[PDB]
């Protein structure tokens, strides 16, 4: 079956703000992808193997909001620029990648899915490239091999000219490193 | 710092339906 | 006659 | 309100699929002939006809979404019938896919005009026609999503 992706909004700016401070979040949480915010920015963050991870150019050090109040991040990597919190209750996981492939799919924060070839092991190719704003606010999201598990996280965009050619991206296998320090 | 919020999602495992009238 | 039509698929299985 | 791609669609005598692509909606000639669609404020005529390629088009109606065209090069494809079934056909040239696992005829019945998708969910094709051997479909026409490309530019 082939990889199709839909976006819900489940919280407007004011709602968010509040939670921001409270760190009290009592909304239920469904889906794979979480749309992330805070006051400064909004990207995006992947469940795979039971925990939710994001960039840490995003979330910097911060706690994310939950049913219980805030929840304190359980890895962080400035170096590979990542950051993971426990995947919140409702929420289902990706697996990483174990077939070989290198034709990957980038999943955006409008759920809009585009194919990327692997060029080594942090860098893949737009087979057809978009104007970066096309990709604004996708930092943390999944890219997917054909049989829809992860293969890396999309850290930040390639370009020439407000053209999108390519994406950087951390590879799963810093996922499990990250996770063993 | 405030805490990081989910403000939304984006759910991969549906799969095509029939939209209910 | 015209084609008329009597529904929908959404290809993401995004729900109302 | 959810959109859809893929309509689910009638005539007097039949009933198929269309697809939106690119702000049209699209499905087979032998299906919807030369025939206007339906709307609120009436029939709607034809954009594109062109009987060689078994292509139709109208302006795409309220409640609909369009599929962005494959643009990777993948043989991987997925067929969707009016049942929101989907099934595997790997591709065999640019008009032509094998089902991975053939079905009965009756499983594809009233699907022509629906998409096929690449495994990134984008256009390949609308499947045009089932190909047969005794009540068993083991492979499919489709017309290639660059026809409809090359109609709407022409
Ligand atoms: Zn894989
Ligand atoms: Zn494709």
């Amino acid at each position: 079956a082939p990889i199709t992706a839909y976006a819900q909004q489940t919280r407007g700016l004011l709602g968010c703000i509040i939670t921001s401070l409270t760190g009290r979040d009592k909304n239920q949480v469904e889906g794979e992808v979480q749309i992330v915010s805070t006051a400064t920015q909004t990207f995006l963050a992947t469940c795979i193997n039971g925990v939710c991870w994001t960039v840490y150019h995003g979330a910097g050090t911060r706690t994310i909001a939950s049913p219980k109040g805030p929840v304190i991040q359980m890895y962080t990597n400035v170096d590979q620029d990542l950051v993971g919190w426990p995947a919140p209750q409702g929420s289902r996981s990706l697996t990483p990648c174990t077939c070989g492939s290198s034709d990957l799919y980038l999943v955006t924060r409008h759920a809009d899915v585009i194919p990327v070839r692997r060029r080594g092991d942090s860098r893949g190719s737009l087979l057809s490239p978009r104007p970066i704003s096309y990709l604004k606010g996708s930092s943390g999201g999944p890219l997917l091999c054909p049989a829809g598990h992860a293969v890396g996280l999309f850290r930040a965009a390639v370009c020439t000219r407000g053209v999108a050619k390519a994406v950087d991206f951390i590879p799963v296998e810093n996922l499990e490193t990250t996770m063993r320090s | 710092k405030g805490s990081v919020v989910i403000v939304g999602r984006i759910v991969l495992s549906g799969k095509p339906a029939i939209i209910p009238k």
